[PDB]
């Protein structure tokens, strides 16, 4: 509120209030699957230039 | 084989005096890469991934 003027004798005053606010932060988890060539084929799949299908 | 062939020697000797291609100046120096044949087709494969 808006403050008190402080003139002869008064007790009641206007308050300054406080508060808190917590701020929550989300950490998410997440996956992919990729199929590749198992490591002992790669020579049957080796061409001239790459290797692969 | 300098020993044998003059005009062999001659090239080697005068080689450094030819000037360097103005076409390098249109490229950058990752956007050349030399590859071994001189005649025919030369295949190259790009690979690509997607999420699905």
């Amino acid at each position: 509120a808006n403050p008190t003027t402080i003139a002869n004798e008064v007790n009641t005053i206007s308050t300054i209030g406080f508060s808190s606010e917590v701020v929550r932060l989300n950490y998410l988890k997440l996956q992919y699957k990729f199929r590749h060539l198992k490591q002992t084929s790669e020579k049957f799949y080796t061409s001239d230039s790459y290797i692969g299908d | 084989l300098f020993d044998e062939n003059y005009y062999a020697k001659a090239v080697a000797n005068i080689i450094g005096e030819v000037k360097d291609p103005i076409m390098y100046k249109w490229f950058s120096p990752d956007q050349i890469e030399d590859v071994d044949l001189q005649m025919g087709y030369q295949k190259t494969v790009k690979w690509d991934a997607f999420l699905n």
